[PDB]
């Protein structure tokens, strides 16, 4: 027999995951929030380095 | 800065603190966790595909 | 008499994964970081009365400040580079930086 | 009938040594240490005038504060203390420090 498979979406061949394995399960990327509400436009926190 | 394609395959939020204005100071918070592995295939000894 | 022989996973990775599901903490040898000290007050009369009855204590407001590390997936990546990257044909190797060889 | 045997490692000690050529970090359950605000402030004009949108901010300017661990070597050293050196003969222990027995 010879043919096509789709496993489909629900199809994970593993345990944990393939990005960021050792980033802590909690360390935001560089996410730009807002302060509270207000009058405050935007607000970095990050790291630079390079 | 960049505005980029971010998803999550292997990953869904553990613990999400706020539903909506989510993408505030208090957001950050959230957590993630790997998605269950879920193998898929053809049974032992093709059993069913005839 | 010892054949030689070789470790299957070794041969053959089987990437099945990581099972890390839950987060490694390591605490200080404290169990809490000290760094300041409270002194339990008595309210009424006034804003709130010293205690006298010795101070300088030591409570954190909050959590232990830890560290996280996905252990398993450290086990994981230091099998592989030490059973298989440093086994690569030389071609995919680099001499290092400021080193006579 | 579960005849008695022992963990062949544990009779005849296989020191192989350990595979840690990696090293093994935990970082801080934020992925940088907050401490000091930033400011987004423009050139020309002046010297660098303020923004005024906003302040306070947390920019890590260097690398994320970790702790190293040889994770493997760890493990080892707990194998042998756990399996072989808490049963040594009772000549080569000394009993602890102020404790009745």
């Amino acid at each position: 027999i010879r043919g096509t498979l789709d496993r489909g979406a629900s199809f994970k061949p593993y345990s944990g995951t393939a990005y960021n394995s050792f980033a802590p399960k909690s360390a935001p990327n560089n996410t730009q929030f807002r302060q509270a509400n207000n009058g405050h436009p935007a607000q970095t926190i990050a790291q630079a380095s390079y | 800065t960049e505005e980029a394609d971010v998803l999550t395959p292997d990953t869904h939020l553990v613990h999400a603190v706020p539903a909506a204005d989510r993408a505030k100071v208090e957001g950050l918070s959230q957590h993630a966790a790997p998605n269950r592995p879920n193998f898929i295939g053809f049974r032992d000894c093709f059993v069913g595909l005839m | 008499q010892a054949m030689d022989s070789y470790d299957p996973e070794v041969r053959v990775i089987d990437n099945v994964g990581v099972e890390d599901e839950m987060p490694n903490y390591c605490f200080p040898l404290s169990g809490v970081q000290i760094g300041n000290r409270s002194h339990e007050v008595q309210r009424n009369q006034q804003q709130w009365q010293n205690v006298a009855n010795s101070d300088n204590n030591y409570i954190g407001k909050g959590n232990l400040p830890a560290m996280e590390i996905n252990l398993a997936a450290n086990l994981w990546r230091s099998f592989l580079y030490s059973n298989v990257a440093l086994y690569l044909p030389d071609n995919l190797k680099f001499t290092p930086h400021n080193i006579q060889l």
